[PDB]
DNA sequence: GAAGGGCGCCTATAAAAGGGGGTGGGGGCGTTTTTTTTTTTTTTTTTTTTCGAACACTCGAGCCGAGCAGACGTGCCTAC
């Protein structure tokens, strides 16, 4: 949980895995943007995953 | 002590009554009904309630005047009002009553020249004040005031800074 | 306080006595003589390298009991008495321990068991019940209402307000005792409906709270 | 005393008028205190596999810098 944190990745894809809302919060404070390149932010998204 | 009291009230309704003319203890024990209250209590007033008194008047070898010492001049406080620092003293409705004369009598010919009602001793209670320069505009006024509370509202300096440019 | 002093006249004489162990039943039995005389006889019976102690019950208050000594090296004990005079002496000193073992076995257990009867038996449900119904024996004018009612039905609910001058008079007496009292204490000292009590506070006192709406009056002294 | 009988008051209705009283309705003070020393108990304390670190915080400790004081060195005044 504590490592896969520290990830460079976009927020919403830390958010699918244990720390909900304490990522988002986070996300949202320092206002950092999720380039919704990978698997799990396209499929919650609905558009076609790439 | 309740005796004494009665002496108080006595003389507090002697007072409303608008005279303070000096009684003898003896003439104030019998209008009292307390002529027989004893050589002892009478010593007791005698050197205490009355010379142990912070605000009892001696006049004419007799004592009078007890419930007022703070005022004597029964006018309106022209020269309270006249300073600029000092001015002042809401005081009860029922102080300028008692003083001397009742209030509205004077009051209402007073309405609209010096005196002003505030509702404050309880809603119930009345204070007495006054005025000076007119209102500013004529307008429905309630209405357009009610809408120039200001803004109270932040980013003020900024709001003067807004409206200048 | 010589109440307090403990006479040592006792100890002095070196004054010994022994502590025996004996059952309730026993001392119950030794209770029907009642002091008259005597419950018994103690009996000493010495051998070669054995003694045998024992105490026999009087034929007539009976219309052997072995005794087992104890050690008393470990431990030192006294008898110390207190008087009804409220007086204190140590009458003498424990010598000897020991207990008395009873003669019959397993049929005294039978008496044993009839003592538990005895001590045991309160009835514990026991009985139940085959009634049900009897409740609320209908007071149609509550037995108790009734008595508050006929309190009320002795010259009550009218009050003096009414004698004002004679009223002011137990104010002013009551003054007398302390310069300030609760609101209730006056309306027990002076019986009369409190708003009119307000209205005569407000003419010839003041008021001051503290607390929870702790509120006293008082005629401000001066 | 136990029991049945006879006498008398009880509730409803009415309807008024003065005054005491009650259940409110609402606001107040937010107490402090009197103690009863309390229902706020120990959930389960754990039955444990317990962390699982990460992060913050604690408290102490040691190197380093400035100032001070004596020893070493220099600067200043007096005598032949």
């Amino acid at each position: 949980r504590h490592g896969v944190n520290r990830q460079d990745t976009g927020p919403l894809m830390k958010c699918s895995f244990e720390e909900t809302v304490d990522v988002l919060m986070e996300a949202a404070a320092h206002g950092e943007s999720d380039p919704m390149k990978g698997v799990s932010e396209n499929i919650m998204l609905g558009q076609l995953a790439p | 002590f309740g005796v004494l009291a009665k002496i108080v009230n006595y003389m507090k309704t002697r007072h409303q009554r608008g005279d303070t003319h000096p009684l003898t203890l003896d003439e104030i024990l019998d209008e009292t009904q307390h002529l027989d209250i004893g050589l002892k209590q009478k010593q007791w007033l005698m050197t205490e309630a009355l010379v142990n008194n912070p605000k009892i008047e001696v006049i004419d070898g007799k004592y009078a005047f007890k419930p007022k010492y703070n005022v004597r001049d029964k006018k309106a406080l022209l020269r309270l009002l006249d300073q600029h620092d000092q001015r002042g003293l809401g005081g009860i409705l029922l102080e300028d009553i008692e003083e001397a004369l009742p209030n509205s009598q004077k009051a209402v010919k007073a309405l609209g020249d010096q005196i002003l009602f505030v509702n404050r001793p309880d809603k119930k209670k009345i204070l007495f004040f006054n005025d000076k320069s007119c209102q500013f505009s004529v307008d429905e006024e309630f209405q357009k005031l009610w809408r120039s509370v200001t803004v109270d509202s932040m980013d003020e300096e900024k709001i003067e800074e807004y409206l200048k440019r | 306080a010589e109440r307090g002093e403990l006479d040592l006249t006792g100890a002095k004489q070196n004054t010994g006595v022994w502590l025996v162990k004996v059952p309730k039943y026993l001392s119950q039995q030794w209770a029907k003589a009642s002091g008259r005389g005597e419950v018994g006889k103690l009996r000493i019976a010495k051998t070669q390298g054995r003694t045998e102690v024992s105490f026999t019950l009087n034929e007539d208050l009976a219309n052997e009991h072995p005794f087992v000594l104890q050690s008393v090296g470990g431990q030192t004990l006294t008898v110390f008495t207190e008087s009804s005079s409220d007086k204190l002496s140590l009458e003498g000193i424990v010598v000897q321990r020991a207990e008395c073992r009873p003669a019959a076995s397993e049929n005294y257990m039978r008496l044993k068991r009839l003592q538990i009867e005895e001590s045991s038996k309160p009835v514990r449900l026991s009985q139940q019940l085959d009634k049900v119904v009897t409740t609320n024996y209908k007071p149609v004018a509550n037995h108790q209402y009734n008595i508050e009612y006929e309190r009320k039905k002795k010259e009550d609910g009218k009050r003096a307000r009414a004698d004002k001058q004679h009223v002011l008079d137990m104010l002013f007496s009551a003054f007398e005792k302390h310069q300030y009292y609760n609101l209730k204490d006056l309306v027990d000292i002076t019986k009369q409906p409190v708003v009119y009590l307000k209205e005569i506070l407000k003419e010839i006192g003041v008021q001051n709270v503290k607390g929870i709406h702790k509120n006293t009056w008082e005629l401000k002294p001066e």
